């Protein structure tokens, strides 16, 4: 089942976005582990695994549509110096991913191909709830708990 | 008929309490306060069970439960505000329930009275819990209380 | 209930397609078992059962729309005289079915029938992934492997 | 190898079985849609059994080096009410049993005894698991009353 | 978007009204002794409250204010056939509102809430089918037989 | 523990190599799954998970030495068009990885930095035994079984 | 298996260093238990047991090489006054132990004594990961969490 060249290009943009997200989440999780924030490292590593799964689903969809999937392309990373900066960067990138996802879903609706719309809606749901929601929750928690208390909770057990 | 009207008013307050507790629990989970959100979810569920018992009691009395009406919801913008709003709603609950229990005793009606008495027991327990929560907020600081209310990250 | 005439007609068309597919895979699985290709016959039979289930979902939906399920009509079967012809005919039928399904999904969205659209999206996902993909991959394998090696693999245990 | 007459008889019986399967499918779905769940489960099981019987028949036709015509399907008598469905199923089953008896006689004449054994199994199923049950159902719709029978067919609310 | 949040609040109000109506109907079914119908109505109520939980979480995640204060007019039946008819009519209104809201959410390219509302619409259509079938069963098998079936075990 | 700039630089080069390898194996496994070579797909997925573990170890080492992991950089990718081409490309990349790892181990020994040397020796062990051995065996088996028999072996169950 | 006398001398120096580390860690663990810091108490007690295990390894190697262990000799104890001072003192002693271990590993390489080098690399890994990494994490967590929150985490359940 050949896909539209526009659908393939938008799926390649989504794939490079998801690969960049996985790479940035990898770096952030490993930095959190280095600083000793154990529970934050667990959560961010699980999010990285989810992003690898998202990239795999996207590349399977691209190959199914007989389009060559580009994974060499990587977007510029936003590595934060401290925990609040890292989570602000993660929230910003997840919002950009959400916007690109919504554009791709609209394109899939226009181009009459609906299995890609289904997988992209699944990806959008995961990005909005599993990733975006947790990040905005944590930014609000930094605001409310305070930096010292939030880092105490993130460190977990010493 | 007076006992039925009093029971309907108690039911209206209990429905309002259900709505307020559930909405507060959902807001707390939206903000990330998992322990506080879980406790408020449990409190809403207990009030749902209480409303279930009171609807059973009203129907047993061949009355018409008034599930249409609902009291005003005191919705808080931050956790201490929702704590004190729950406390104020529970205080109104306690006053109304005491009046209802006295009325039920006067009318020689005793089964709805022991139902209202157990309801008053849970209501006073919740009143104590919320007053203690407010005093704890003051004692440990809002930052520490919110850290505890978050629970595990 | 009170489903649109166009929606009900499209559903009836999709149903005729599903029933014809059921019959075709039935025949094919039986002669695949007859030829000794058990490891292929099992897959074809499972797919026929899947087709039966799909047609069931379709009929249930048509009945829930206060329509008359046309289970009488049937298209022209395409029975292969050899496993490659079998798989090619299956792929062709599934591709035609996918086209019809996409058209029906577009109609269901246009007529604001979202439950039928959900059902059809499920059916299209199953037909694109579980069927069309498998048939395409089989047609590719019976070419990368060679007819002899592929039939040896399809026979499984002698 | 298999005789022409025997293969034709088998194809006729197969067309019959496929039509019956489609009818049972339709009726089970309508019975489920109407809320009769017990009757629906019974008819669905019956449709599955019909599918199994058709499978056996197709396997037989293919073993006899013939061509199983599944493209064809006989006239379909659908019911509007549960009694109508029951009567239609019974009629179809009676016709099928008659054709089966004829086919068994033909297979005996042509000395095709394995095919005859298969057809005898099919006739036993169509006479016991189907025709008997449907005759019983009609009798029960007559004796219980339409309302009571439909209540029984609805199962539990 | 403001219109999407308003539509979500309207669907939430419909769901809360349905919750109250279903629970009340279950309670009077149990009061009359219709244990099986009461259990089904109780389960339907619980599912509507789970749906309202999902809708409230969606409204909050959209940075909106859920309106749990409002409630529609409770149609309360004097007998079981009237209960089923009222439930079906309320589901009719809810389904029309759901279809319009899904169309609106599709228009604004807000797809997560559209998927949640698609789930809600699937459950609502199933409820339509169940109540229409129950009314048709009442007509077919007689009110007395249907009430005996609703009682189940005495 | 401050880390020497040369060890940090060679660790970053090795990290870029392992991340490029992870992307290459991910793509190769995905198109192998697309082609129905499930055995090869499973093995290459396992290899890419091992590559992820290698990248994680390298990033942990870089972070411990107070270095900045250059995770945004990705080397050139060689994507094959058929199974022998993937085997050859993976083999060539693995020989490059072995050469770079050997140079990095030499530098780590020369620069007194022994824990990183042990980590890199472990990486070299896994690279030459789990990856290079498998790919050399794979090229030999394609030569000996022939393309058709090897592709049948790779396909497995059909 | 008499070894190089210089290897025995550096092994004796390392053994004295580990014995002094065990003494200092014992005092610090008991002080942490005395102040009510149970979490730190458990971690430091386990670290003291690990120092005892390393001393066992070193003494077994020394006796194997026909050398007289220098167990009587001890280094000066850098005992802290509060928790940050105790952690900083432990970290400084562990860093010095790491430097001594690196010098000894280099000497063992120079003397072609590879089994002692193996045990020294094992000790260096355990000192640079199980001890130094945790101590620098604790210092950073004191800085980030603040002293009051860090001490609350250290105390644990009360
Ligand atoms: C207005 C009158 C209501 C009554 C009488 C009522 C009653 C009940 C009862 C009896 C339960 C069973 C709990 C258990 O057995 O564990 C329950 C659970 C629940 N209720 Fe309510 N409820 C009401 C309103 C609501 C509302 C408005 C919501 C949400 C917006 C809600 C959300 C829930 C949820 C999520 C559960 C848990 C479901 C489960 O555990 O399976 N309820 N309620
Ligand atoms: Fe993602
Ligand atoms: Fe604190
Ligand atoms: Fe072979
Ligand atoms: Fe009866
Ligand atoms: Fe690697
Ligand atoms: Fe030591």
């Amino acid at each position: 089942p050949r896909g539209s060249p526009k659908v393939i290009s938008v799926l390649n943009g989504l794939l490079t976005g998801e690969l960049t997200a996985a790479d940035q989440y990898f770096v952030h999780a490993r930095m959190l582990e280095n600083w000793g924030f154990k529970v934050l490292y667990e959560r961010i590593e699980h999010e990285r695994h989810d992003e690898l799964d998202h990239a795999g689903l996207l590349i399977n969809r691209i190959l199914f549509l007989e389009g060559v999937p580009d994974v060499a392309s990587r977007a510029a990373l936003n590595i934060g110096s401290d925990v609040p900066k890292m989570m602000a960067n993660d929230l910003a990138y997840e919002l950009q991913v959400v916007d690109e996802l919504k554009a791709a879903i609209a394109l899939c609706e226009s181009e009459r191909d609906y299995d890609t719309r289904r997988i992209l809606v699944h990806l959008l749901e995961e990005t909005e709830q599993d990733h975006v929601r947790w990040l905005e929750v944590q930014v609000g928690l930094i605001d409310k708990l305070g930096l010292k208390n939030y880092l105490q909770s993130a460190a977990g057990e010493i | 008929r007076t006992v039925l009207a009093a029971l309907n008013d108690v039911l209206r307050h209990q429905l309002t309490a259900i709505n307020q507790y559930f909405l507060h629990a959902r807001m707390m989970k939206n903000w990330g306060f998992n322990a506080l959100g879980k406790h408020e979810y449990k409190e809403s569920i207990e009030e749902m069970k209480a409303a279930d018992k009171l609807i059973e009691r009203i129907l047993l009395l061949e009355g018409l439960p008034n599930l249409q009406d609902l009291g005003k919801l005191l919705i808080g913008e931050n956790v201490p505000e929702m704590l004190k709003n729950d406390f104020a709603m529970e205080k109104d609950a306690h006053a109304d329930l005491v009046k209802t229990i006295a009325l039920c005793e006067k009318q020689a009606d005793y089964v709805s009275r022991d139902l209202l008495s157990e309801f008053l027991e849970e209501c006073e327990e919740r009143m104590d819990f919320y007053e203690t929560q407010l005093e704890l907020v003051k004692k440990m600081g809002e930052q520490n209380y919110l850290q505890s209310a978050v629970g595990a990250l | 209930x009170x489903x649109x005439x166009x929606v009900x007609x499209x559903l009836n068309x999709x149903l005729x397609x599903x029933l014809t597919a059921x019959x075709q895979y039935f025949x094919h699985a039986r002669m695949x078992x007859n030829w000794g290709f058990x490891x292929l016959x099992x897959x074809x039979x499972x797919e026929x059962x899947x087709e039966x289930x799909x047609a069931x979902x379709l009929i249930x939906r048509i009945l829930x729309l206060e329509g008359x399920p046309x289970x009488x009509x049937x298209x022209x079967l395409x029975i292969g005289x050899x496993v490659p012809x079998m798989x090619x005919n299956d792929x062709a039928x599934e591709x035609x079915x996918x086209x019809x399904l996409x058209x029906x999904i577009a109609l269901c969205e246009x007529x604001x029938d979202y439950x039928x659209r959900x059902x059809l999206x499920x059916x299209l996902e199953e037909x694109e992934x579980x069927x069309x993909x498998x048939l395409x991959v089989x047609x590719g394998x019976x070419d990368x492997l060679x007819x002899k090696n592929y039939l040896q693999s399809x026979a499984x245990x002698x």
